[PDB]
């Protein structure tokens, strides 16, 4: 309504030159908007419309004198202060909502995803070196009907496949009820 | 270089972690290091250094690296040197530019920590 009521320079602008401060970050080079003395029920109050965000009606005013246009930017102090509350839903509806490079490991979140029924997830081997790769058929599990299994020649090239198939079991397993 | 004015964040293990670039992204304005990989984007980077202080203000920097809990890396960041080394007020830009890279895709950026408290200021 009125921040000041008596101000005014005498060699400068005042409601544009001395009005420079808050619109540095509020960012409004007003091609100026004028609503001076707009009161219908007999009120000549200068709403020489200063702006808060680019069109708005910053306005607080009391008379056609030093009274009025100062509290124009009254709420042009505030709508930056106001509205700092959230705008988005659970995430930004942006087409770029959070990246993060999801997990490449398998048996890490398997026991998480073993939440199908909170499974026993277990892995073991007897890695032959007889001929060296002589044979590694893998036998482990996630789920409870597709016993996760692998097969291979050399150890690390085949270490996972059952456990891979384990971690990749339950999301395809219809199990969890018993059959 | 007292511990009260010289802090060793990076231990003897944070010094030599190497990773590989799918599609990196780089920018710089002054004495700071910046990077995001664009295929490997938005990974945890843990930028630790053995820095120093004086009068609650600037002494020095070493280097920064990238670390996660899983241990991956999206890119690399560090306090960069220049002709005078690392200009403090230029760290306002070098760390300044070092804050907004990945932010377009809603995933915030990593910034160097050494020149932040005492160069990125002033």
């Amino acid at each position: 309504g009125s921040h000041m009521e008596m101000a005014g320079d005498l060699s400068a602008g005042f409601f544009m030159e001395e009005l420079n401060t808050y619109r540095q970050k509020q960012g409004v080079v007003l091609k100026y908007q004028e609503l001076p003395n707009s009161g219908p029920p007999h009120d000549r109050r200068f709403t020489f419309q200063v702006i808060i965000d680019g069109r708005e009606f910053p306005e607080g005013e009391g008379r056609s004198k030093k009274e009025a246009k100062n509290a124009a930017a009254k709420l042009a102090v505030e709508i930056l202060n106001k509205e700092k509350k959230a705008v988005s839903p659970l995430l930004l509806t942006t087409t770029n909502s959070s990246e993060g490079l999801s997990m490449g490991n398998y048996i890490g979140l398997i026991n998480r995803i073993a939440q199908k029924k909170r499974l026993t997830v277990n892995y073991e081997q007897c890695a032959s070196g007889v001929h060296g790769p002589e044979g590694f058929h893998y036998k482990c599990k996630m789920g409870q009907k597709e016993y996760s299994i692998g097969t291979g020649s050399t150890k690390q090239e085949a270490k996972q496949l059952a456990a891979k198939l384990a971690y990749l079991q339950i999301l395809s397993e219809e199990t969890g009820s018993g059959c | 270089t007292p511990a009260s004015r010289y802090i060793t964040d990076m231990t003897i293990e944070e010094l030599s972690r190497d990773w590989f670039m799918l599609m990196p992204k780089q920018k710089v304005e002054g004495p700071l290091c910046i990077r995001i990989d664009q295929a490997i984007m938005d990974k945890n980077i843990m930028l630790k250094a053995n820095f120093s202080v004086i009068f609650d203000r600037l002494e020095t920097l070493i280097l920064l690296r990238a670390f996660t809990e899983e241990g991956a890396i999206v890119g690399e960041i560090s306090p960069l040197p220049s002709f005078p080394g690392h200009t403090i007020e230029d760290v306002k830009n070098a760390i300044g530019v070092l804050i907004g890279g990945l932010e377009w895709n809603d995933n915030t950026v990593r910034v160097s920590k050494t020149l932040q408290r005492f160069a990125w200021g002033s």
